[PDB]
């Protein structure tokens, strides 16, 4: 109940934490709420004349309604729901029209595209359910993705353009500074920024000129900013430089407190801009200053001068023309290969180059051709431009629904090692995925020196470049897969929230998170492949491993390959019989004869059993070698995933070892557990095996699971989310942990003499 | 005509009727061609119905074909002429009429108003177009209108897909298209009695019967809202065994409790306008009614739909947006003419998303619409080398066709827009790029660029804001399950599937979730109980068992499964 | 350098329902925001002079034909909005029109009341035939803008009464053109002249100087 | 400086993090106040609203600005 | 016609600036009348500023002064900010002289009768030990922004060096437009404006000087007929 829906429409106007809601959708929303008001005040004396009044819309009750909409949140929702942040709360303000007015920034987030979406809408009645709305799920507090941890209400496609334009510095434009010499003073410098306002709305300045100002209210860079005071700072303070108009106009949306940037604000910097803000202020300055970029991004998104017409899209007749000859020396060299003068792999490679003739002359023509300042290219220069997925995601979900954070630290020590953008004289490309957000599980000090940081500490990006000084190669950081927590996992050890950026709270449901941060590129070497490893699969074409550490004899029979290791103990060889050629050798370069080899190598390019790797390398390691292969596909399809979410899905694979025997049965939990065997299992295969039996109904195999239950005569705790969900009981993560739904609330004695 | 297998033997037509209407189609990519036909079958008749611009040969024999189009069956010359018949005086002494379709419904609501084209003394042809069909103007398909574009994104109005039009385009109903909706409802035999509809209602004021006549169904022409009623119909009702309470306001009053209830027709939540006819079937007289029918009325509702902000509008090419918004005349982006542009179209779908042709038939829609004159004195331009003699100059707003794979070439287009005759005035408002230089009429000044406007053509598609906006407090509830569900008088629930859970489930927000399945879908005391709880403004009352859950356990039983509660205290409970 | 000298506004005629105006002497930048100032005014709150509703004896609604008429009564009142009336009583009147037989009904055959005129009688409204009939009244009222129909549920007309869009805008297409002058040796100013057209409902200079009283009254700042 | 925030967006959600150990805290946190607030406006005593309440504050809008001035101590379980 | 409520609204936000409000308009008059206000606020009040400057010793010096450490530039655009009420209404010529070390100020320079100096405490410039400075100021009425004039492109007055005339007393101005509910539609203007201005007339004042501008600019197009019934606005 309480609920509707309508198709959506641009929202340019509005703050971002609103939303345009029609105004006869909020009032058959709001029915029984105006109509307690329209009887208090007495407007109809009785309920029954309320309702009539409301049914037709009589006019007095649109007073009534702003009265009781104001500051009452409502849920936003958009089908296909893939991340958290599909539903949000927005600030409902009565709107004309039947349909939603949705925030331009909020797009990126509900995947809403304006050609004709529509968007459900729900009405939070408890004061539970509205407090969770006003502070759990607001629009302005979640920025960040969930998954990666970058900003997504970041500007896009209309605005990025805009301020793309506002800040570029143009050549010779009108009002150009010129450092006049022995005849006049100079008259590129303005007195103030509002001066040059004056100069710009007459014809003597251009907004993207060359010109110098002194500025009393910003902050200077932080190179400059020391040769100037050192000492103190420039709230009433001036200083001069030399930017652009608009690079001026631009910081002024930047908090107070920000440095001047002065660049081109290409698509680039305004993420490098907007992370850094997100680390340095609050959430509040980062809404409010992305809703000023938005704002200016579009103004000048109009004053751009950006329209196709018949030059723009214009492709060139030359290139046409020089593909003639381009084609017909391709073909004139196949005529040759033909006739015997072809050489057999040349004319092949040759027609490459051929082919990349005119590869190159395209690339001849094509800024020479089309004018610097060309619409297409400034929109390109500026960087503005199903189920089967979510059939993974729901395994995904049922695996990992009862992974949430139960206490602030476990005190272990263990922990993992991450290269830490190693290899050089060089920063590794994936450090953000696998640094980025983690915490020490042991101080990192550089020798010889100081210690460049303690354990425990948060290893944000500031901690990076430090760490960067210290020649640093490797780091041992916590994880979800050395944790000792009895139940679910530590703060500590999961780290930081990706959506908050501060430490993870006590009771986020890490697991769902996970699940959805994996399953929402899904949809987006593939598929088949992430699904064949978190299933715990044997490889589609094996790849084998290396048992024990020595030198390699390589050997090739007919279609075969032969490889034998000699160990270093030495003892008996280990030989790999038959390798077909198709699957050719692995890489360090390529693998040769009598190359030294440890104890986990892959001796070939493939798919390696983790079965295999799990008796030979031990738990620990097979979960670092799948997070590996899972992270390696999502990052050849360039989706940015923290390898804590994946963590969190590998930790559920390992957590039973098999018995079977000393004991009655196999597959006790690790802390359940007279030897048993670590033990790889498919997520299938593990969330059926949870000691819940109606969550593993309601999952799959429903027949099997009732009947092997109703003979063990199991009972069910109902501790697990899914559960609760069903009978209808309050789920125990978030707001419904036994310490999170026992505050008792009273007023401090001093607070009531007042 | 070539065989499927003759093809081998010996060594346009590739085209749709469809995909055969989209000029520039070879400009296109296919699969926004695809894209483009299938929004062609889904505009809407408009009551004005103008034929496009800038099209294809196509147009005309198509509509023809389609056979909503009025066509002369033989030569001859009109006799009388009125918008309900046509007749013609055949030369050959026969004689031959015609009854004109005016205000049918089509199967989705849409109207199908004929319109007569000739007068009376004029000469016709066989195969000759008489009147104008719905989407049809002179003879050829008029699926849309043609309105002045501008391609510059306006101030994040027209962001990303959206669009802004002139509130010119309400004032004078140019995207205005009429809709009807039938409502239905019968008489027959009960178990208890036989149903009767008459104007006698059980408990009403007369205001509410203040439209309907002595039947009790709704007057034509009559104006009807939300919840009105269209006929009154009452069936049997007994025992009634009616609550004390309710008897001593009876007494009091001295109204007598009928022994009937009232099983009345009423306009649907969200719909209203005027009654267009009524269709009764009684049994008394004649009218074969299925057996236990004792009568029938059907009542047509239409409605004049003014194009509203939410709408979707669409071109030829596959573009399609929702109408964003609707700025005033006044404070747009207008020529040095004074002359504001219809929409604002944003450039930001075109960057390496091909949909090339969408621009052309915008400088093409100028050219159309100004007029030209080819500069041929001594010149004749390499350019119309090719080009057909005569069609050098043409006058002010003639229609042009280029077909798909044959159609205009590029460079005589550039040509055409340097001959480009002035406005009333002489003066040119387009220059050889298509572009002009706007005045921001909200502002005053100019916009600083020069930006391209054109004349293109539009579709208003088939679903509108009207009909997809729902919304619900309370309503109907399912009878196996408690869930709400929205049946007559629409009402319906939105549904909050599991992935949607999963998301509530990732922010933690554990009593939101419950509300939602709980108390606002299958808690068959809760719900009742939290509305209470609303208007005496006290506190919102704690969850119970959803009956969904409740049902679970029957079933389990029902398949020979004990399921026991198992409390922790008294260890056995039954759900009662 | 304050160079004093009040601005003039000069009177002309292009044609007899457009004029154009010519106001100097101006400071700079000063063209483009007072002509687009009342360019806005003038397309919008000039009053009219429009008609709210009709009634046609044989018709219930808008959606049936007539007996012998060749447009149906739906294209009918597409015709009726583009005639352009003009009262100056308040209160509203009702027109009258009656035609019979054969010929063409226009705005001409529409008898006026006291107090109200048509001034484009030459339009074309209906064709009738022989056996064509058109009896119908036309309520016109005063006001301003742009109107949609009122509902007869919103005020108890009743079934008879057809409503109609309505609009009050004799102001017909307006556009402006400013020729400020930058002088290199002296004396920097700008001159504008705008081009106001009308529905022959009103003079060029009855409309500006109504757009003119509407901004003047409007500016009140001095509270 | 984090100019005025408009309607819901006040108070800011980090000053209100400041008085409790995490936000599911702050959300039961202000929700049984609100349920304390609007018991007190009909009727085991009630009290609040220890704030002076806007023109039509909604209960749960003041139990917010209570907790961002220390107005109250909570305990958790 | 009659309007149903027009008002407006002062709130300050310094001594020097303030937020005004105009609540309800009529859709679309926000646009309307409000680029023209920031528009008459900007170039249309009357106000005096200096015109052109010269100094000793720099005649064919580029950019450098002898015993004073801001240069050419920086002492141009510090004297841009002198803020100086007159009625002579015509070049009028300041005179500054300030010897041996020391800072000097907007009060050091002495003003002729007619001339009154707003911003005493200004800085001007910074001495070195043993210095002296002489400069000569040409203050002339103004009104909006003009740009610094070439000098003379004619003969000549050698050492004479033009600078940007901020004439008018307000610094800034920006507007900008909202809805609010009239209790039937959401579409009703709501018309902001914030003015920044010079310590010569407040804000409130300053705004009147725009309505006063404004209305008498307009009484012309309202004195062809007089009688065409435009609006009321009540009262
Ligand atoms: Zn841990």
């Amino acid at each position: 109940d309480y609920s509707g829906r309508s198709v959506i429409v641009v929202g340019p106007q509005l703050k971002l934490h609103q939303c345009g809601l029609p105004k006869l959708m909020a009032l058959e929303l709001f029915k029984p709420f105006v109509m307690k008001r329209l009887v208090d005040l007495n407007h109809a004396q009785n309920i029954k004349s309320a309702k009539r009044m409301v049914e037709r819309q009589r006019p007095q009750v649109w007073d009534v309604l702003e009265e009781v909409i104001a500051e009452h949140p409502v849920l936003l929702n958009r089908a296909p729901t893939l991340h958290r942040l599909g539903i949000q709360a927005f600030e409902p303000q009565l709107v004309e029209g039947k349909a939603i007015q949705l925030h331009p920034l909020v797009c990126e987030a509900f995947n809403a595209d304006f050609d004709g979406d529509q968007m459900a809408v729900h009405l939070p009645l408890s004061a539970e359910a509205q407090a969770e709305a006003r502070i759990l799920m607001l629009s302005s507090n979640n920025i960040l993705s969930p998954a990666s941890g970058k900003p997504l209400a970041m500007p896009r496609l209309d605005m990025v353009t805009g301020l793309y334009y506002l800040t570029t510095l143009v050549e010779g434009a009108t009002g150009e500074y010129q450092a006049a010499t022995k005849d006049a003073p100079e008259q590129g410098v303005y007195s103030s920024p509002a001066e040059a306002i004056m100069a710009m709305d007459r014809g003597a300045l251009s907004v993207r000129a060359k010109i110098k100002v002194r500025l009393t209210e910003l902050r200077p860079p932080t190179d400059l900013e020391a040769q100037l005071f050192e000492n103190g700072w420039k709230p009433g303070d001036a200083w001069t430089a030399e930017t652009t108009l608009g690079r001026v106009m631009f910081n002024e949306l930047l908090p107070k407190s920000y440095p001047f940037v002065n660049e081109q604000m290409h698509k680039k910097v305004q993420a490098r801009i907007i992370n850094d803000l997100a680390e340095r202020f609050p959430m509040i300055v980062v809404a409010q200053t992305v809703d000023k970029l938005k704002d200016a991004g579009f103004y000048w998104a109009t004053r751009s001068g950006v329209t196709v017409s018949m030059a723009d899209v214009l492709v060139p007749p030359q290139k046409q023309e020089i593909l003639e000859r381009h084609e017909a020396e391709a073909d004139a060299i196949e005529r040759k290969y033909q006739r015997g003068a072809l050489n057999h792999t040349e004319r092949n490679e040759s027609l490459v180059k051929i082919w990349q003739d005119a590869t190159e002359e395209v690339g001849k023509a094509l800024e020479e051709f089309y004018p610097a300042d060309n619409p297409i290219i400034t929109i390109v220069k500026s960087g503005a431009t199903t189920a089967d997925s979510g059939y993974l995601t729901r395994r995904l979900v049922d695996v990992s629904q009862d992974v949430i954070v139960r206490e602030h630290d476990c005190e272990t020590e263990r922990g993992i090692n991450v290269t830490l953008a190693e290899r050089g004289p060089i920063r590794d490309a994936h450090v953000e995925t696998s640094a980025f957000a983690r915490t020490l599980a042991t101080d990192a000090v550089d020798a010889n020196g100081n210690v460049i940081i303690e354990r425990g500490h948060d290893l944000g990006d500031p901690a990076i470049d430090a760490l960067l000084a210290a020649g640093i190669t490797t780091v041992k950081v916590r994880s979800v897969l050395t944790c000792t927590s009895a139940t679910g996992v530590c703060a500590m050890c999961y780290g930081r929230s990706m959506a908050t950026g501060k430490l993870v709270d006590i009771g986020e449901a890490v697991g769902i998170v996970a699940a959805q941060s994996i399953g929402e590129p899904g949809t987006q070497g593939g598929l088949p492949r992430v699904q064949e490893l978190f299933e715990a699969r044997v490889p589609r074409n094996k790849a084998p491993i290396a048992d024990v550490a020595g030198r390699v004899r390589l050997e090739e029979s007919d279609k075969f390959f032969k490889i034998t290791i000699v160990p270093d103990d030495g003892g008996e060889e280990v030989v790999y019989d038959k390798l077909s050629k198709r699957q050719r050798l692995r890489v360090i370069g390529v693998l040769s004869d009598g190359d030294h080899v440890e104890v986990g190598d892959q001796l070939m390019e493939g798919a390696a059993d983790p079965h295999e790797v799990l008796r030979v390398q031990g738990p620990r390691e097979v979960q670092i070698h799948l997070v590996k292969e899972v992270q390696e596909v999502y990052r050849a399809q360039g989706v940015s995933i923290h390898d804590k979410h994946i963590e969190v899905i590998v930790r559920q694979m390992l957590r039973r070892v098999t018995i079977i025997d000393f004991l009655p049965g196999s597959l006790t939990e690790r802390a359940e557990f007279a030897a048993g065997r670590p033990v790889l299992m498919g997520i299938t295969k593990a969330s059926l095996a949870t000691d819940s039996w109606l969550s593993a109904a309601s999952f799959q195999e429903t027949t099997r699971v009732l009947t092997d239950a109703a003979i063990n005569c199991r009972s069910d705790k109902l501790n697990g989310l899914k559960e609760n969900v069903i009978i209808g009981k309050l789920i125990p993560a978030g707001t419904g942990i036994s310490r999170y739904r026992n505050i008792q609330v009273q007023p401090t004695e001093e607070a009531r003499a007042a | 005509y070539l065989t499927a297998d003759e093809e081998d033997r010996h060594v346009r037509q590739m085209v749709s009727v469809a995909t055969a209407m989209i000029p520039f189609l070879e400009h296109d990519d296919a699969n926004r061609a695809l894209m483009g036909a299938n929004m062609q079958r889904q505009a809407v008749p408009l009551v004005r119905s103008e034929a496009p611009l800038v099209g294809t040969g196509m147009e005309l024999r198509a509509a023809i074909d389609a056979g909503d189009v009025v066509v002369a069956d033989k030569t001859g010359v009109i006799e009388e002429v009125s918008a309900d018949y046509i007749t013609v005086m055949a030369d050959d002494g026969t004689r031959q009429s015609y009854r004109l379709r005016k205000f049918a419904r089509s199967n989705h609501g849409t109207c199908a108003n004929q319109r007569p084209i000739v007068d009376a003394g004029q000469r016709v042809e066989a195969g000759q177009v008489i009147a104008d069909g719905p989407c049809t103007q002179n003879g050829e398909m008029a699926l849309g209108k043609n309105l002045l574009v501008a391609i510059m994104p306006w101030e994040g109005h027209n962001y990303e897909d959206a669009i802004i039009l002139s509130n010119r385009l309400v004032e004078e109903d140019v995207l205005t298209s009429i809709h009807i909706e039938e409502h239905e409802i019968d008489a027959r035999d009960t178990k208890l009695g036989a149903e009767e509809i008459t104007r006698d209602i059980p408990n009403v004021s007369d205001e509410v019967l203040a439209d309907l006549d002595e039947r009790g169904i709704v007057r034509i022409g009559a104006e009807v809202r939300d919840g009105d009623i269209l006929v009154g119909k009452v069936t049997p009702k007994g025992e009634t065994e009616l609550t004390p309470e309710e008897r001593l306001l009876r007494a009091i009053f001295g109204e007598k409790a009928r022994e009937v209830r009232d099983t009345s027709l009423k306009v649907p939540h969200g719909e209203s306008g005027k009654v267009i006819g009524i269709r009764v079937f009684s049994r008394e007289d004649d009218d074969e009614l299925p057996a236990g029918v004792n009568e029938l009325v059907r009542v047509y509702v239409a409605q004049k739909r003014k194009i509203s902000d939410g709408d979707k509008l669409a071109g030829r090419h596959g573009n399609k947006g929702v109408i964003g918004k609707i700025l005033p005349v006044e404070d747009m982006p207008f020529l040095p003419d004074g002359t504001p542009v219809d929409i604002i179209l944003n450039t930001h779908g075109v960057p390496r998303r091909m949909n090339i042709g969408q621009i052309l038939e915008t400088h093409l829609g100028w050219v159309a619409k100004a007029g030209w004159n080819i500069d041929v004195a001594a010149g004749v331009p390499d350019w119309a080398s090719k080009l057909p003699e005569e069609l050098y100059s043409a006058p002010a707003d003639s229609t042009v066709a280029t077909p798909v794979f044959d159609g205009a070439q590029e460079g005589e287009l550039a040509g055409l827009l340097g001959s480009t005759l002035p406005n009333r005035d002489g003066e040119v408002m387009v220059d050889a790029d298509g572009k002009s230089t706007l005045f921001d009429g909200r502002s005053g000044e100019p916009f600083p660029y020069p930006v391209t406007v054109g004349y293109m053509y539009i579709l208003k598609l088939h679903h509108l804001v009207d009909d997809k906006i729902h919304a619900r407090s309370t309503g109907p509830y399912s009878m196996i399950t408690q869930q709400p569900l929205g049946g007559k008088a629409q009402f319906g629930g939105q549904r909050f599937g599991e992935m949607e859970c999963w998301a509530m489930q990732a922010y933690g927000a554990a009593y939101t979730l419950q509300e939602l399945l709980t108390i606002k879908s299958d808690d068959t005391v809760g719900r009742v109980k939290v509305y209470e709880a609303i208007v005496k403004g006290e506190n919102i009352p704690e969850p119970g068992i959803p009956e969904s859950f409740k049902v679970l356990l029957k079933e389990l039983q029902s398949l020979c499964l004990n399921v026991e509660v198992l409390s922790s205290d008294g260890a056995a409970i039954e759900m009662r | 350098m304050l160079i004093s000298q009040r601005p003039t506004l000069s009177e002309e005629t292009v044609a007899e329902n457009r004029s154009r105006f010519v106001i100097e002497p101006l400071e700079p930048g000063f063209g483009y925001t007072l002509g687009n100032s009342l360019r806005r005014t003038l397309l919008s709150s000039i009053p009219g002079a429009a008609v709210t509703s009709i009634r046609i004896d044989g018709v219930l609604h808008e959606f049936t034909t007539v007996p012998g008429v060749k447009e149906d009564v739906t294209d009918i009142i597409l015709n009726l909005k583009g005639l352009v009336v003009s009262s100056d009583d308040d209160e509203p009147v009702t027109m009258y029109l009656r035609k019979q037989g054969p010929g063409v009904v226009t705005a001409g055959d529409i008898v006026p009341p006291a107090g109200v005129t048509v001034h484009n009688p030459d339009m074309h409204i209906a064709t009738l035939n022989d056996k064509g009939k058109l009896e119908v009244e036309l309520v016109v009222e005063r006001g301003r803008g742009y109107v949609p129909a009122v509902q007869n549920k919103a005020s108890g007309a009743e079934i008879g009464r057809i409503p109609v869009d309505s609009i009050y805008s004799p102001v017909l297409k307006v556009t402006y053109k400013v020729e400020a002058t930058r002088v290199e040796q002296r004396t920097d100013f700008d001159k504008l002249i705008i081009d106001v057209e009308t529905k022959n409902s009103i003079s060029p200079r009855d409309a500006l100087a109504s757009a003119g009283g509407t901004l003047v009254e409007l500016f009140g700042l001095a509270r | 400086a984090y100019d005025t925030p408009l309607g819901i967006t006040n108070p800011p959600i980090d000053e209100l993090l400041s008085r409790a150990s995490s936000k599911y805290a702050l959300v039961i946190y202000a929700a049984k106040r609100a349920r304390q607030i609007n018991d007190y406006y009909n009727q085991l005593e009630y009290v609040g609203p220890l704030v002076e309440p806007g023109l039509q504050e909604k209960p749960l809008s003041i139990a917010l600005r209570e907790i961002h001035g220390d107005l109250l101590e909570h305990t958790e379980g």
